[PDB]
RNA sequence: GGAGGUCAACAUCAAGAACUGUGGGCCUUUGCCUAUAGAACUUAUAACGAACAUGGUUCUUGCCUUUUACCAGAAC
RNA sequence: AUAAAUUUUUAAG
């Protein structure tokens, strides 16, 4: 389910909201990925250093 | 006798075993006059003994009290950190 | 009780090693 | 390290009853008997076998001057390091010795001291399958709890004669302090209570 | 991230432990966080503490697997009294919110600019003020002076990154030019929050010498000039760094003064001595004693005083803190009915408690610390200690003790009291604290040490 | 399975007074309240599972240990 | 407590005595999917039955387990209560 | 009030209020009562900016059901009564 | 101990620990953290 | 006897101001205190050329040398000092002046400056 | 001759759960087997001490300019 | 339904 990568010093774990099997409100160190058109949030990007 | 025997007459011991210079020292004095942890440690140690034996003295003189005595040597034995300075020459004593 | 949380011991960690349960997230 | 056990021929204690004379009893099949000792935790089993042993043997190297007058009970049949530190009895251990009955005829006896913890009942089953009769050792204070019931049901199930011991009487007066009457009432309650579960005998 | 939190903690605790070595100590009690975190304008180091927080400790064995969440908090950093301190990450907006705001803002500016173009009007520069600091390009950058040149600057980022190779000194911000990107953050709010997180100026300056210089209010203090010299620092915070609650340390009275040092603090001795020189301690003592002897001279009329004679004082008594002796003695013309001892300000006194002839005064100076700056307690402690004691000699077992903190310029007197005294000593002392030349010589000389000017 | 820590829990909680023994004789057995085959059972992931399904848990685990 | 680097909530804190836990083989054995979580496994277990609940002990000792559960009952209140008396705490039989 | 000074909304206050709700029902009642207090009494003061904070801050609470949702019923849209 | 026996042998004055039995027992309750820390310290020395 | 020393044992009486008076009287009779001269270790900022052995003090060289308070006082009140340095090759004394108005030194008696 | 002593000297006090002597048989004194007598003090939740310090070497750390002095664990 | 608390100093260079 995960898609990992890292750029600069950021490490990013991309979970599509689909396969998370649960959607939980999470802290501010976690991005929400918003589609262009549907204006939805389809994936959470977890950030670490 | 150990101080003068070394040839240093300008370091005075008081009667509380504090070792103080009686003069400002030229450099070669400071070199000759550095005393190690043997001396200084033993100095601190006696200072403790003298201190307690004194408390009992002033009890004997009648000058103090019965209970104030026991409180006294309690205060010593706890506050040796503040009242002595043995903790300088062996820092291990910090455990006690 | 030390349940496996905290540090192996607080020596080099400079903190107090004081741990406390989190009232925040339970249910 | 592993156990505590004496290896020499010359250090084995000296058995005031003359071991040689005991081995002769083995020829008479009717004469020798097998008694196991079973009962719940801390009923005093092992320290009872201690009484028997140090009664029989004349000089034991394991007695400290301490345990000889002992504050701390000498536990002879313990024998394992793990059972010494664990404070418990684990692997069953017996002894064989001859002792005079009250009529002065001596008979040869094999004690099998079983462990008392209810997880080790596995090794009380052995003590039943072997022993000819079972001493069921009981605490007067604890009374007979469910595990005792299971010990008498297993005894009477395997066709093995029973005898009960009521142990730890010092804990009765020296702790609970019961008036002379009330203790006796308590004994009537226990002895009355054990016959209830022994159907064919009283 | 667990490790970077741990490393922030070790980092800050390590630098604080570096200033602590800067004198001699690791000791926690000497250095309460007010020392480090008060901004320079109050005379503290002014470092910015991000390490307090609390650090999620959850489940070493499992967190290798699930990401259990935060089940527990290990203590981040410590203290004697907790207080609290704000931490930077709260004062800087997260990236998400700034990119969102950037998108909405630049959309709005697109529209508004199309309003100025289509209607041939000019930007009000107020109409755009609401968003002025919003947006990652930071709208303000549009209006900077040099933009005409900057449009011909391109490739600035890669240049910034390759400044690693062509020069030694690092440039901690290599990811922005404040010219093109504006200024992406601000702090100053943090400043104020720390000052009130420690209890405000009023509690903070309880730690310093601010009360010793004599200045009544803070606002008029300019310091002198942004780097505080080290000596001036240890003076300014001295009554904490030197304090009587110290765990272990060896009391040593300074040479000619009554100041006590705990252990050895390197600068504090040179600075304090250069405050007290020319035997300024004795001069203070004999100054006060003398002036009180004058005010007692004038009042022989009302109080029925045969003679007011300051005795011949053994030379050392001024700075000897063990046992004292009477400075001024009193004598009864008729006879005196005194009361039980009290504080200077305690009102009700029954003067028929006792009847005596001679009274005596003492002036006991003490240089106080932040542990005990309360005088009256100290004064009653002394007076009871001596008057109960056999050794301390006084012409009659009735007297008055007058204590003074020269560090906080405070005073009090715990005496025996007969009619007429308190209305004298109150007013008179209230003058003397602002009067004597000596105490004035301090209050200027400490100002020389701390390098303070009163402006306005 | 619920007795993993029971004894010490008891013996401490009463400050050393008290005692416990766990023993297995009658060989009783009991249903586990869950339903052994269900797709929708809730897997708590580091928590003890809710009683509505403990059986789907136990089986989905044992099958992972075995194969 | 020391050898296992564990503390009784009132007991002392020591050093690890085996400073390296860091080595971990990535392997199927202890994986979460293969474990059933019932009861938390508090420390007091690991100190109580050290070889059982605690994987890979070293230099550990045997705790001594159990004692008889003292029933001792005494009277410090009245000096004139007899030595042998039936205390209301006891059951009536 | 503090969240309105932040100059932009932050997930911080959302996850804070969420972890605070689930602990005790008094905080349920607290956030409900404060929702009514804000929307009814106190809105007239806030400038259009701070409204951008409040809007999302209550959005995160409603959409994840902590609020709960029916408490939105207070809102009524009329030309006569609206702000 | 010295009490149950009713007979024994003299022990050197510094070998009677009066304060040991206090910190071997639990910390109790009302005590502020400052003394609980002291119980831990002393137990540590004892164990060593 | 520590280099950093907090206390100094004093005689049991020692009226300190009295010792200031008697010592103030003592200060006149001594040879050293009254020498009107001074000794300081220093450097040569402007380099040098000796006028005796034509030796070169190359740029900045340590010297044990002699400071003197000059009877001049720059402007109304500013201090001005005169320093002397002996040459390594020959026994010769060269002197300085410190101009407060013109920051650089100007020198005399036994040396010349390189340009 | 008994009681003692803030007297001394010389033995002995950590091990196959363990001491010593002696009788007899085999090998060739040792050693093994067998028989017999006596075993003070210290030991099983293990030890002479119902108590509790320091030092040396070697590793691991902790402070962190360097050495003494140190931080807390281990082995000898 | 939590009761989990590190330090701390002298000399020489
Ligand atoms: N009061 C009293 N206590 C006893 C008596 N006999 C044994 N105990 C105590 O009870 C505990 C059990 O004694 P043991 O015989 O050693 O234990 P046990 O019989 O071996 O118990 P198991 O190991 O389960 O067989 C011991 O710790 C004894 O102190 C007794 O006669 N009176
Ligand atoms: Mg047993
Ligand atoms: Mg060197
Ligand atoms: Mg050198
Ligand atoms: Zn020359």
């Amino acid at each position: 389910p995960n898609l990992l990568f890292s750029m600069c010093g950021f490490e990013v774990r991309i979970l599509p909201r689909q396969r998370m099997e649960e959607v939980v409100s999470n802290d501010e160190g976690v991005w929400d990925l918003v589609d262009e058109r549907t204006k939805q949030r389809t994936a959470k990007a977890y950030l670490k250093v | 006798l150990l101080i003068h025997r070394k040839g240093l007459t300008y370091l005075h011991l008081d009667y509380n075993f504090n070792l103080k210079p009686t003069k400002t020292l030229t450099t070669k004095e400071r070199k000759k006059s550095r005393l190690g942890n043997s001396f200084h440690l033993m100095r601190e140690l006696l200072k403790m003994m003298k201190l307690i034996v004194d408390t009992h003295v002033q009890f004997r003189l009648g000058n103090v009290d019965a209970f104030q005595l026991a409180d006294g040597i309690h205060y010593i034995l706890n506050h040796i950190g503040q009242l002595t300075g043995i903790y300088r020459y062996k820092y291990k004593v910090m455990h006690q | 009780s030390y349940n496996g949380i905290g540090l192996k011991s607080a020596k080099g960690s400079s903190t107090s090693g004081h741990v406390q349960r989190s009232l925040a997230s339970n249910n | 390290e592993h156990t505590i056990f004496t290896q020499l021929k010359k250090n084995i204690p000296k058995t005031r009853y003359n071991r040689d004379y005991m081995l002769s009893m083995a020829n008479i099949p009717e004469r020798i008997i097998n008694v196991g000792v079973i009962g719940p935790l801390h009923s005093g089993k092992t320290s009872l076998m201690d009484l028997l042993v140090i009664d029989s043997h004349k000089r034991i190297p394991d007695m400290s001057k301490n345990v000889e007058l002992g504050w701390k009970p000498l536990r002879y049949l313990d024998n394992l390091k793990q059972e010494i530190d664990r404070g418990l009895s684990i692997k069953l251990n017996g002894s064989t010795l001859l002792c005079t009955d009250l009529e002065s005829k001596s008979r040869m006896i094999n004690f099998l001291d079983a462990p008392g913890h209810v997880n080790f009942m596995d090794e009380t089953a052995v003590a039943l399958a072997a022993s000819d009769l079972v001493l069921i050792v009981i605490d007067v204070v604890e009374g007979v709890t469910f595990v005792v019931e299971q010990l008498i049901k297993q005894s009477i199930k395997n066709n093995v004669a029973m005898c009960f011991v009521i142990n730890k009487l010092d804990r009765l007066i020296l702790d609970l302090k019961l008036p002379p009457m009330d203790a006796y009432l308590k004994l009537n309650h226990i002895i009355a209570n054990i016959n209830s579960f022994t159907k064919g005998n009283v | 991230t667990e490790p970077l939190l741990d490393i922030l903690v070790k980092g800050e605790t390590r630098i604080q432990n570096r200033v602590k070595l800067g004198l001699n100590s690791k000791m926690p009690t000497r250095f309460p966080p007010a020392v480090f975190y008060t901004p320079k304008e109050l005379g503290g180091l002014g470092m910015i503490s991000a390490s307090h927080i609390l650090i999620p400790a959850s489940d070493l064995s499992w967190s290798k697997q699930t990401d259990t969440g935060i089940t527990h908090f290990r203590a981040g950093m410590t203290h004697e009294d907790e207080k609290l301190i704000p931490t930077i990450f709260r004062y800087i907006t997260t990236w998400e919110n700034e990119f969102l705001d950037s998108q909405r803002v630049w959309a709005e500016y697109a529209t508004k600019r199309q309003e100025a173009i289509q209607q041939n009007r000019r930007l009000a520069f107020e109409e755009l003020e609401g968003s002025w600091d919003r947006g990652i390009p930071r709208i303000s950058t549009l209006f900077q002076r040099d933009r005409h040149t900057l449009a011909y600057d391109r490739g600035h980022r890669i240049r910034r990154e390759f400044k690693q190779y062509s020069l030694e000194r690092n440039s901690p911000f290599w990811w922005t030019n404040s010219h093109h990107d504006g200024k992406l953050w601000n702090l100053n709010a943090y400043r104020t929050d720390v000052i009130q997180a420690l209890g405000g100026i009023e509690t903070i300056l309880e730690h310093t010498l601010f009360k010793g210089t004599g200045f009544n209010s803070w606002e008029g203090l300019f310091w002198e000039k942004s780097q505080i010299p080290n000596r001036r620092f240890t003076l300014w915070w001295s009554p904490t760094i030197n304090r009587a609650n110290v765990y272990v340390g060896f009391l040593v009275q300074l040479d000619l003064t009554g100041i006590f040092l705990h252990g050895k603090i390197p600068t504090l001795k040179i600075s304090l001595i250069q405050i007290f020189r020319a035997h300024l301690w004795q001069k203070i003592h004999e100054s006060i004693v003398f002036d009180i002897c004058q005010i007692l001279d004038g009042e022989l009329d009302v109080l029925q005083i045969e003679s007011v004679t300051k005795e011949t004082v053994h030379p050392r008594k001024s700075y000897k803190m063990n046992s004292s002796a009477a400075d001024i003695t009193m004598e009864s013309v008729h006879e005196w009915e005194v009361s039980k001892p009290s504080l200077l300000h305690e009102t009700n006194d029954s003067f028929k408690g006792l009847i005596t002839n001679k009274m005596w005064f003492d002036v006991q100076l003490r240089y106080g610390d932040y542990d005990s700056h309360d005088i009256s307690r100290y004064v009653r402690a002394k007076f009871l200690d001596y008057t109960t004691d056999n050794v301390s000699m006084y012409p009659s077992p009735t007297g008055v003790m007058i204590g003074i903190d020269l560090a906080y310029n405070m005073y009090d007197a715990y005496g025996n009291w007969f009619n007429g005294l308190k209305p004298l000593i109150q007013n008179s002392m209230r003058t003397i604290m602002k009067a004597n030349p000596a105490l004035y010589v301090l209050r200027e000389r400490i100002r020389k040490g701390l390098q303070i000017y009163q402006s306005s | 399975i619920e007795s993993a820590g029971f004894e010490t829990d008891l013996r401490l909680s009463t400050n050393g007074l008290g005692m416990c023994q766990l023993y297995f004789w009658h060989k009783i057995w009991r249903k586990v309240p869950g339903d052994v085959l269900d797709k929708d059972a809730f897997i708590p992931k580091l928590k003890p599972a809710p009683i509505n399904s403990l059986s789907r848990d136990f089986v989905m685990k044992t099958r992972r240990r075995k194969g | 407590g020391k050898a296992l680097n564990n503390a009784i909530p009132g007991g002392p804190k020591f050093e690890p005595l085996y400073p390296r836990e860091e080595e971990e083989d990535y392997n199927e054995f202890n994986s979460i999917d293969r474990v059933i979580f019932r009861v938390p496994i508090r420390s007091e277990y690991k100190v109580a039955f050290p070889h059982l609940y605690n994987s890979r002990p070293r230099s550990v000792r045997i705790p001594w387990y159990n004692n008889p559960v003292s029933c001792i009952i005494q009277n410090d209140e009245e000096y004139d209560t007899p030595a042998l008396f039936f205390d209301p705490s006891l059951n009536p039989i | 009030k503090s969240s309105l000074q932040e100059s932009t909304f932050s997930k911080f206050y959302s996850i804070l209020s969420e972890r605070m709700i689930t602990f005790h029902r008094s905080w349920q009642t607290a956030y409900n009562e404060t929702f009514e207090q804000n929307y009814t009494q106190d809105i007239e003061d806030y400038e259009t900016d701070q409204l951008r904070i409040l809007g999302k801050f209550w959005g995160h609470l409603i959409s994840y059901e902590f609020l709960p949702m029916d408490c939105l019923k207070i809102i009524k849209l009329t030309e006569e009564e609206s702000c | 101990f010295p009490f149950n026996r009713t007979k024994g042998k003299m022990v050197r004055a510094q070998d009677v620990a009066l304060a040991k039995k206090w910190f071997l027992q639990h910390p109790d309750e009302e005590y502020p953290v400052k003394v609980k820390v002291s119980y831990q310290k002393l137990l540590k020395n004892y164990v060593l | 006897s520590e280099r950093k020393a907090i206390n100094k044992y004093y005689p049991p009486d020692y009226n300190p101001l009295e010792a200031e008076k008697l010592s103030r009287k003592m200060a006149k009779k001594l040879k050293t205190m009254n020498k009107s001269h001074a000794s300081i270790r220093l450097m040569t900022p402007f380099s040098m050329r000796c006028l005796e052995c034509n030796e070169y003090i190359p740029k900045s060289r340590k010297f044990n040398g002699k400071k003197e308070l000059l009877k001049e006082k720059y402007l109304d009140s500013i201090k001005i000092y005169r320093l002397t340095i002996s040459c390594p090759r020959c026994a010769n004394s060269i002197a300085f002046r410190t101009d407060p108005g013109n920051s650089d030194y100007v020198m005399e008696v036994g040396g010349v400056r390189n340009y």
